[PDB]
RNA sequence: CGCGACCUCAGAUCAGACGUGGCGACCCGCUGAAUUUAAGCAUAUUAGUCAGCGGAGGAGAAGAAACUAACCAGGAUUCCCUCAGUAACGGCGAGUGAACAGGGAAGAGCCCAGCGCCGAAUCCCCGCCCCGCGGCGGGGCGCGGGACAUGUGGCGUACGGAAGACCCGCUCCCCGGCGCCGCUCGUGGGGGGCCCAAGUCCUUCUGAUCGAGGCCCAGCCCGUGGACGGUGUGAGGCCGGUAGCGGCCCCCGGCGCGCCGGGCCCGGGUCUUCCCGGAGUCGGGUUGCUUGGGAAUGCAGCCCAAAGCGGGUGGUAAACUCCAUCUAAGGCUAAAUACCGGCACGAGACCGAUAGUCAACAAGUACCGUAAGGGAAAGUUGAAAAGAACUUUGAAGAGAGAGUUCAAGAGGGCGUGAAACCGUUAAGAGGUAAACGGGUGGGGUCCGCGCAGUCCGCCCGGAGGAUUCAACCCGGCGGCGGGUCCGGCCGUGUCGGCGGCCCGGCGGAUCUUUCCCGCGCGGGGGACCGUCCCCCGACCGGCGACCGGCCGCCGCCGGGCGCAUUUCCA
RNA sequence: UACCCACCCGACCCGUCUUGAAACACGGACCAAGGAGUCUAACACGUGCGCGAGUCGGGGGCUCGCACGAAAGCCGCCGUGGCGCAAUGAAGGUGAAGGCCGGCGCGCUCGCCGGCCGAGGUGGGAUCCCGAGGCCUCUCCAGUCCGCCGAGGGCGCACCACCGGCCCGUCUCGCCCGCCGCGCCGGGGAGGUGGAGCACGAGCGCACGUGUUAGGACCCGAAAGAUGGUGAACUAUGCCUGGG
RNA sequence: GCGAAAGACUAAUCGAACCAUCUAGUAGCUGGUUCCCUCCGAAGUUUCCCUCAGGAUAGCUGGCGCUCUCGCACACGCAGU
RNA sequence: CCCCCGGAGCCCCGCGGACGCUACGCCGCGACGAGUAGGAGGGCCGCUGCGGUGAGCCUUGAAGCCUAGGGCGCGGGCCCGGGUGGAGCCGCCGCAGGUGCAGAUCUUGGUGGUAGUAGCAAAUAUUCAAACGAGAACUUUGAAGGCCGAAGUGGAGAAGGG
RNA sequence: CGACUCUUAGCGGUGGAUCACUCGGCUCGUGCGUCGAUGAAGAACGCAGCUAGCUGCGAGAAUUAAUGUGAAUUGCAGGACACAUUGAUCAUCGACACUUCGAACGCACUUGCGGCCCCGGGUUCCUCCCGGGGCUACGCCUGUCUGAGCGUCGCU
């Protein structure tokens, strides 16, 4: 029965809720739940980034946001054979593989070749063995770090 | 202030723990402090209560200072009898008095091979953490 | 439980057996046939809208707020008319926004914390708390907060080199981080000034912890401190100045008592 | 009229395995209402919900695009915030009602068939030995079987692949054991066992205290321990415990080196030759349920029933027409995610015996119903039974004495012991039922008194008796206020220093890439402005923000003052 | 004042629905304990507080085994996002400024170029400012200080009434257009009218109150409907087998 | 279901069993709705309704305010006249 | 000259201000006070629990209960006196509610008046003596009178009971 | 002062309120995430020196061995034990054991009937008979054996 100038308020209770209502007495013990394993997993892949692997630039749909940048799935197939990183090793170097992205510009691709070639420089590969081939940087660039990067690797600021 | 969790600190928890204790468990709560002049020899504070032990009561209507040696222990009513702790009866037939180990000290304890090693094992074990904050 | 006084199948069989139109218990050959079920008045039953669990049990403050609930805690621990009003015992301490030297953050026995609360002549607000000691009146004893006191001195410290072990035992004494202050035991049931006994180091973060007043906080995003919506908090001076005392129509003080009629 | 292959198909208490049932909070298939709402009601709504039924797991399902989009484009699934109560649905009413993008939790990808290549390169079960045996396996040896050519294994699967040619660069992992070395985060992984500070000190209460004063700093001691429980009250110290990178002993977990047994000749980039995709499916017609999906979202039944530059999608049917974007008809998959069942715990601004679960107890028990089902009431002696010996009356139940107790005015349904109601004692009343409101009077129980209640407090006057000062100076201490702002410290407004400016930083789409580092961009320096800090000088608010001297006054102490003073008392 | 008693006056038994209850209207023997406007969500206005063209708050994150902690603190996360900062149309879409002056197109109430001011005006308007004149002051006069009264005159917030103006939709009518294109192209004007509009802002968040709803919804109350089940030991028949 | 038929009977139940659930079904209709004091204080009329035992809107009521006025020798405004 | 209150001596004192000034305190004037439904305000009105605080109270006696005991408040209620009772409890400042009962043919439990009343009336029937026993109309034995009258109140079974 | 009645109070009953307790609930978290044809869940019947119920157990039955633990158990008995001893008791539990139903399993539900193997008595397999042990349910897989078919053939 509306009395004089409300709205008019089309609640949707009329189906069963009080049945369905999902208290969230959980919330601060799942922040600590998610916590140890952000942890634990930081340790125990120890020289590693915590943050995982490395994730590439890439730009929003929508006309709305437009003019925003991202961090992708994967490295395209089409920026990998330019960097020149086989596509199954990239997997193996912290280096997402997205094989499902259609590149149309140069622009983009180049602006995210540039992070593969930045990511390899600033690697240091641990060697298959302690005593191990080429390719495995040097034991002065090995004790220099332990260092987990805490946040994402090279984060892409817009 | 307690701070392992994985224990209760519940008024009603460990009244249950209590009451529902299993005769293994009464050993140790049936304890008794020792004389200042064995607490001295042994370095041993308490003690859980035996059969033969001698005793002073120290609480309680008839605290004194006889030494009487205790006759048994009734871990089911949770509290001991004593040696001339008793009382008279309607009847004459006179009956002991039950006397809580809390509230008796241990004056010569009845020793044995299971003692011994309980004895070396808590002096050891005192020293040990007086070794370790030092 | 969302099963109270409901899971009985009762019918009310009504209006001509002279009862009652209550809902009362099916057959049987016991007390409870024919007596009464999901009514809030009867034995049984349940309650009026049983207290369910989705109440809006916690609430909310805006950021500035409970920011600006410790800037009047913080300067209200200072002005010992405040402090002392609530009975914080502090009539020989040295001076009121007490500060001690940085060898108390490596104190590592209750000895020396208990040596130190002498010297500052603090003993005698753990001596009032030490006396302050007695069973909580109610319900409470059955449900795990038997025991009750006085709060005592707070002490702020800038880094936990073993002081929060070594001020543990006393009692009445609560530990507080400055940069993580804490409303709820700077000011004790929402009232103002309690005691606080600051160490050097963390008496210098004050203003950087969150600011001073012409400049920022520089280590929370976006703060300073709150303006005064006056500044001569006090109006005794003001009232008798000159310039006021001049503009003043003289006064009015010859009651008139009423006049009666011949 | 025989014997032999194979294809179908039987029988075995044949050799070896396996399935059923239970639980059911969460999960997955299906089935599927009506109360109700619309103020009637049939559509709608309740609601793909309850019940029904099937099936699982420690999570399930989902999942590697026949996707989203229209952008300078994103990139498996699941969850959270958001979109948004919005696009749409609807007797366009009641009401219903998504997604995309964006942020975040988590983050992992992969296999077949086919087409082909390879001498079936394969797998199963037997029998002997070698190791291993409480998740039955590895190693070897056998004309010991059998499956398989109606198709097993290796490469390979669309992100391309194979095969070739030549371009470049050089080769450890896997598993079965056998050991051994570091016990490996709650700050020694899981579980068990046993262990680790300090008063029963003085006095005093009391039936008994764990209480009240006291005790070398709130008293003694300990305090990395002051949580809790026990104990004849209210205990850090009496007892268990508590804290503690505290100790010790088993077991289990998991990771790290060695030995052995076996498996494995496994790359990377370039040019050419071919090689390709899942049919009674897609799609259309139609009918029924479903979504919000509308000229049909999804699902079905029936009918029709494909294609290979094809097919699907591109949210109003249709033709033509261009673009975009995927690759269906086959399969596997951890993580965030859910848990009113179960094991094991922890906590509470919760209830406190008609409450809290039906159940604090021999409770899903007693009991009812043929049965499906229904389903209670009921906690407390004392601290210790010390639970009343004995004498006596009585057939006995019950008493009277006695005794135990701090208490039986705590006696076995015994703490406290209310009201209704009843019993008797005391007092007062009583023909208009009682009760009641206003007003007094009479009587009572007590209560205040008085064995005068004359209530006190100043000041003063008088008469008695007693001690020391006030008044005054002198020594000391301590204040107050004052101004000379006098000397110094302090801060407000202003000015000067451009002095901190780089020995002050932070901020800024300010400016320079003359710079530096890293790859036009990022980082760092240098220029600029706004803001915050040093030197000194001046004016002023000289501000409770002080310090030192000088002064004035006060007070206290100590001296001096001995009595027309100054106090006490009556 | 309260216990008992006495008297004079007054005086019908409460709850309830009701035009009307002491009612020959209904509930009520008595006494104990229990017992009824709750929580959640969504609006609305009022009020308090923080910040203010912004302001959050959630989810996340960074910090603990919680004792107090499942707290507190912090984060270009702080704006991804909501709400607000802008409307109006069904939609394609457009989108809040005028005034003035001078100069130039014929000032043509039309089009263009340089300068100034910037939210227009009228009437009330709390009201601040300016104030003629007074009113004394122990003398005659002189004269600067201090206020009181103060006719009259000015700025004029908030708000109200009105007239103007601008944005969008629609209409009418009419003019000149710009030209990366050609005008079934786009662009401007005058007058009226539709709008939840602008016309130098007031929101956001957090509390509390009141009210209205959706919720079992202030408590108790149907006759029914639906889904699954259990009954022929009574009785209704049929059958089988016995007995009278 | 069963009825030589009365709507009879179906375990004290029959014009449609008993049990549990959906279920706290719905009620414009009865009944109840818990401490004091202080201030203000109604309606039973209007239009519309499958409206006539109910609502919607009008009034009448209260609360909250605000804008001013000037009894501060110096008032405009209103009105059951 | 017509002087200074650290003193004019004060009915005005402007040099310093109440006892009074909890500044949401205190005070002086007037006016006015019916009330259901309803609204609003105030409640040192009350109930339970939490954060504070009361150097609160308490085995020299807490809660509750009981009181022809002394009183305060318009009242909600409250304070004291005694008594019994045997272990805990309240005041103030804030927060939170499952917060106040006469009533609902209310729920559960208890208890009255009715009332020592209705009632212990279907099938004809008992009596004497003894025994036992604390105790006999009612048991047991004896004696007498009687009924059931073999389609039984007699002698055996089924189902059911256990 | 007769009795009755009423009011009030003192005491006494009746009744169980209030109050104070609480080995119980409720709620919210956390870790784990554990059934069964080698016979589950559930049900029946048994089992203590004196034992009905709850609980604990399964003819080895108020427990068995084992390992910690280290002197009780208790209502009363009664006891072994040597408390210098697996050592009383409790906890753990990893050795062993598991009456009858029950998916329940030879066929049936009366508790009745069988079959097939074995080993005791009987027999001297002589068949019963008596006693004891192992099998004998449905569905399905792989393999194995014995087969059937005017199914396709081949050889004859
Ligand atoms: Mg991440
Ligand atoms: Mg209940
Ligand atoms: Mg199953
Ligand atoms: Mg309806
Ligand atoms: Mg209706
Ligand atoms: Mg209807
Ligand atoms: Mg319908
Ligand atoms: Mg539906
Ligand atoms: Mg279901
Ligand atoms: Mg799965
Ligand atoms: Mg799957
Ligand atoms: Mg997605
Ligand atoms: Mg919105
Ligand atoms: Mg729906
Ligand atoms: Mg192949
Ligand atoms: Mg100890
Ligand atoms: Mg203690
Ligand atoms: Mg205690
Ligand atoms: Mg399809
Ligand atoms: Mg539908
Ligand atoms: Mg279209
Ligand atoms: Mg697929
Ligand atoms: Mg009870
Ligand atoms: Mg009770
Ligand atoms: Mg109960
Ligand atoms: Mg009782
Ligand atoms: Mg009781
Ligand atoms: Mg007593
Ligand atoms: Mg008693
Ligand atoms: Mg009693
Ligand atoms: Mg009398
Ligand atoms: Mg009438
Ligand atoms: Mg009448
Ligand atoms: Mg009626
Ligand atoms: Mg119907
Ligand atoms: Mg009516
Ligand atoms: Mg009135
Ligand atoms: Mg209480
Ligand atoms: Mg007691
Ligand atoms: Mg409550
Ligand atoms: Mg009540
Ligand atoms: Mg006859
Ligand atoms: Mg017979
Ligand atoms: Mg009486
Ligand atoms: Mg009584
Ligand atoms: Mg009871
Ligand atoms: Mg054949």
């Amino acid at each position: 029965a509306p009395s004089r100038n409300g709205m008019i308020l089309k609640p949707h209770f009329h189906k069963d809720w009080q049945r369905r209502v999902a208290t969230w007495f959980n919330q601060p013990a799942r922040k600590i739940r998610r916590r140890k394993a952000r942890q634990a997993k930081a340790r125990r892949i120890a020289p590693r980034p915590a943050s995982g692997p490395l994730r590439p630039v890439v730009r929003c749909p929508t006309v709305r946001y437009h003019t925003k940048v991202r961090a992708g799935r994967g490295f395209s197939l089409e920026e990998l054979r330019v960097a020149g990183i086989h596509k199954k090793v990239a997997r193996t170097i912290g280096i997402s593989v997205d094989p499902r992205r259609r590149n149309k510009c140069t622009e983009s691709l180049q602006a995210n070749v540039q992070r593969l070639k930045e990511y390899r420089s600033k690697l240091i590969l641990f060697p298959r063995k302690p005593s191990a081939p080429k390719k495995g940087d040097s034991s002065a660039e090995e004790l220099k770090l332990a260092t987990q990067l805490t946040g994402p690797v090279m984060p892409i600021r817009n | 202030m307690k701070f392992n969790p994985f224990v209760t600190s519940d008024r009603s928890k460990n009244r249950k723990r209590h009451f529902n204790a299993p005769s293994h468990i009464r050993r140790k709560i049936m304890s008794s402090p020792l004389s200042k002049e064995l607490r001295q020899k042994y370095n041993v504070r308490s003690m859980p209560i035996r059969k033969d032990d001698e005793v002073q009561v120290v609480r309680g209507h008839y605290k004194g200072q006889q030494i009487g040696k205790v006759v048994q222990v009734y871990r089911k009513k949770y509290v001991i009898y004593i040696e001339r702790v008793q009382r008279e009866k309607a009847n004459g037939t006179t009956v002991h008095v039950g006397i809580h180990p809390s509230k008796v000290v241990i004056t010569r304890l009845k020793l044995d091979k299971d003692r011994k090693k309980i004895l070396e094992r808590k002096a050891k074990s005192r020293q040990v953490g007086k070794e370790k904050g030092k | 439980s969302e099963l109270a006084g409901h899971q009985t199948s009762a019918e009310s069989w009504g209006t001509g057996r002279a009862v009652a139109r209550i809902p009362r218990v099916r057959g049987g050959g016991t007390h409870r046939s024919g007596q009464g079920a999901f009514g809030n008045m009867c034995r049984g039953g349940r309650m009026f809208a049983p207290t369910k669990t989705w109440r809006r049990w916690h609430r909310r403050v805006n950021t500035t707020q409970k920011r600006y609930a410790i800037c009047s805690a913080l300067a209200a621990s200072a002005l010992p008319a405040l402090v002392m009003s609530k009975g914080h015992r502090i009539e020989e301490v040295p001076e009121l926004p007490l500060v001690v030297e940085d060898k108390v953050e490596s104190y590592k026995k209750t000895k020396e914390a208990v040596l130190l609360l002498k010297k500052l002549k603090a003993w005698n607000d753990i001596k009032k708390v030490y006396a302050s000691q007695r069973m909580r009146a109610g319900k409470g004893k059955m449900r795990n907060r038997r025991r009750i006191q006085r709060r005592g001195p707070c002490i702020i410290y800038n880094e936990d080199n073993g002081i929060i072990k070594a001020f543990r035992n006393i009692p009445g004494i609560t530990l507080l981080n400055v940069s993580k202050l804490n409303i709820l035991k700077l000011a004790p049931g929402g009232h103002v000034g309690r005691f606080c006994i600051w160490t050097e180091s963390a008496f210098r973060k004050l203003d950087e912890l969150y600011g001073t007043w012409r400049k920022a906080a520089t280590l929370k995003s976006n703060y300073n401190l709150p303006m005064h919506k006056m500044l001569n908090t006090d109006l005794s001076r003001i009232l008798k100045s000159p310039e006021i005392q001049r503009a003043l129509r003289a006064p009015r003080k010859k009651i008139h008592r009423r006049v009666l009629k011949k």
